[PDB]
């Protein structure tokens, strides 16, 4: 509780929706609003999973 | 550009019409004119069953409005 | 004594655009599943589209 | 049969943020 | 890759034969210089080198944009996912040869400047209106045309499939061909059928289906519909019943009839006026011929024109063998009863006899073919003529 204070001093997470995955570990997302994009996956996550 | 707008209000009206719990206490009233160019999606049993019109009046009703407003 | 299956499916779904690719293969595959079935349907398409 | 159409608009909305660690003085 | 544009001997002629030895000269000898880089000095050069280099220099989010319009080499305007504009510039690692107007891009952040394309994908109209594979049955099914079968041959096929001797000569193709004949006759299933054995791309089109309740949608989808047959493939248009959608002028009215006026008008021009449309074949299928509209019929838009008759005693003896051919046959039964007494029938009406038999059987729950199966079924399509006919005695 007493570290709490700074971590939600701390910037949040967007939401998006996968179209649809390509080649070299990248996918396409529109997130909620605005256009599609073209992104970056992280490393604990796989393109399967996908 | 709109009709999309004006019909997705129609499923999110159907929609929050179907499921309350059936407990829930809420009474629903709707009124037109025109009972004719509707939607029968309205007219299904569980959303809108009672049909209740309310017609012109006759010798009997004509003497009782006459006899309330004078 | 087959599997009755209806489908009401009238135009909450015909306006589900990104599901709308995918609702009669599940369909189908539900179909094939169970058991010698029979699928019912109704006005629904023409109403949506001729 | 040989009927024609108008048309309507549905404009979209707009919304914008910054970090907002910026003073507006700078006068005086 | 455009190697080298020359085939001008177009023959057994030795200039081809000395030209292409060439082309196999250098390209023998560019592999086999660069077989000699892999063997002295073999680098890996690029493998990671350009690609770190170049996704350094993109930035990791990418924002996918569209085209609006295109200006000189590298600078075009683009629009955003809301509609702010930029006018930004490309670099020299994007395709800009597939970079047509009305084409998803990426971008950048910063200078927001085109970075990559975005493949697109497979139009609907093409999946609504071309008939996709091989549909049907081949040449196993018509019965005993031969010179139908030969005319429209050498009109598309032969063209298609050995062109040698129009460019020989020099002379083009004709261009239309028109199937007419009375209704039952088999105008789909010669469609159909160069639609089973063919090479190149083609298009069915319900004739009857060119009629909007809104307007300009008839011009509209006509100009749609030979821009996709153009820009797809080698293309083969089959329109369907024209007959009762583009006869005449016949009385000049307004109010419907004037907008079919309209839209036979731009499949007129859109047929032929202007920078003939090239590997573009046009075939059109009607029953009535006299009330069509002579500015079509004229050369220049279609120069083949076939009769469909009626044989009588001949080709019938495999209509009805081909549409008995997937079935039972009791020993019980002769062709030659029904073949030899009427002379007129449809080839419609075989098939209409051929499953009314198969009906007639199982309805009773019986075993495989009788004669009066055959019997009744004559009998019952008689009265699928005859119930809308008025026709009293000699008129
Ligand atoms: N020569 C034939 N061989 C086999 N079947 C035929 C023949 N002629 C007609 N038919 C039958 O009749 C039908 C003919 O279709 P078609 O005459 O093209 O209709 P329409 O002319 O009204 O478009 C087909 O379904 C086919 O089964």
């Amino acid at each position: 509780l007493r570290e709490e204070l700074q971590l939600l001093q701390e910037q949040g997470s967007y939401v998006g929706e996968v179209v649809r995955a390509m080649d070299k570990k990248k996918v396409l997302v529109k997130v909620h609003p605005e256009g599609k994009f073209v992104v970056d996956v992280d490393k604990n996550i796989d393109i399967n999973d996908v | 550009g709109a009709d999309r707008e004006v019909q997705r209000i129609l499923l999110e009206l159907l929609n929050q019409m179907d499921g309350f719990d059936q407990n829930v206490n809420v009474k629903v009233i709707m009124a037109t004119n025109r009972a004719d160019t509707l939607d029968p999606a309205l007219l299904r049993p569980g959303r809108l069953d009672r049909k209740i019109e309310f017609p012109l009046p006759d010798r009997r009703q004509k003497r009782l409005i006459f006899s309330t407003i004078t | 004594d087959c599997t009755f299956i209806r489908v009401s499916g009238s135009e909450l779904v015909q306006k589900f655009i990104g599901e709308g690719a995918r609702m009669v293969r599940e369909l189908f595959v539900m179909a094939r599943e169970h058991a010698p079935s029979i699928i019912f349907m109704d006005e629904i398409d023409s109403i949506g589209s001729s | 049969x040989x009927x024609x159409x108008x048309x309507x608009x549905x404009x979209x909305x707009x919304x914008x943020x910054x970090x907002x660690x910026x003073x507006x003085k700078x006068x005086x | 890759a455009s190697k080298l544009p020359l085939v001008t001997p177009h023959t057994q002629c030795r200039l081809k034969l000395l030209k292409l030895e060439r082309i196999k000269d250098y390209l023998l000898m560019e592999e086999e210089f660069i077989r000699n880089q892999e063997q002295m000095k073999p680098l890996e050069e690029k493998q990671e080198e350009e690609r770190s280099k170049v996704d350094d220099l993109r930035g990791t989010p990418m924002s996918v944009g569209t085209l609006e319009e295109i200006i000189d080499d590298n600078h075009a305007i683009v629009s955003t996912s809301v509609g702010s504009e930029h006018y930004v510039s490309i670099l020299s690692f994007v395709d800009k040869d597939l970079l047509e107007p009305g084409c998803s891009v990426l971008l950048n952040h910063k200078v927001h400047a085109v970075i990559g394309v975005l493949m697109d994908d497979t139009d609907p109209l093409v999946t609504v209106m071309k008939v996709e594979k091989a549909p049907q049955e081949t040449y196993a099914d018509i019965g005993g045309l031969d010179n139908q079968i030969q005319e429209i041959k050498e009109s598309v096929e032969l063209p298609l499939t050995h062109p040698e001797y129009y460019e020989e000569m020099g002379i083009k193709p004709p261009k239309g061909v028109i199937l007419y004949g009375p209704p039952g006759t088999g105008k789909t299933l010669l469609a159909k059928a160069v639609a089973n054995q063919t090479s190149a791309t083609f298009l069915r089109v319900v004739g009857s289906e060119l009629i909007q309740k809104y307007l300009g949608d008839g011009p509209k989808l006509v100009r749609e519909l030979f821009r996709v047959a153009e820009e797809h493939a080698p293309s083969i248009v089959f329109i369907d019943e024209i007959d009762a959608i583009g006869t005449k002028r016949y009385d000049s009215n307004s109010g419907g009839e004037r907008e079919i006026q309209r839209t036979m008008l731009e499949l007129l021009n859109q047929l032929d006026g202007f920078d003939s449309r090239g590997d573009v074949k046009v075939i059109m299928a009607t029953n009535r011929i006299e009330t069509l509209d002579p500015a079509l019929i004229r050369p220049g838009r279609i120069d083949r024109k076939i009769e469909f008759p009626l044989p009588d005693e001949k080709t019938k003896k495999r209509i009805f063998q081909i549409h008995t051919s997937r079935m039972t046959l009791a020993d019980d039964v002769t062709l030659d009863d029904l073949i030899m007494a009427k002379d007129d029938l449809s080839g419609a009406d075989i098939k209409a006899i051929c499953t009314e038999a198969g009906l007639m059987a199982l309805r009773e729950r019986r075993m495989k073919v009788t004669n009066e199966d055959f019997k009744k079924s004559k009998e019952n399509v008689l009265y699928k003529k005859q119930e809308g006919t008025p026709e009293g005695l000699y008129l």
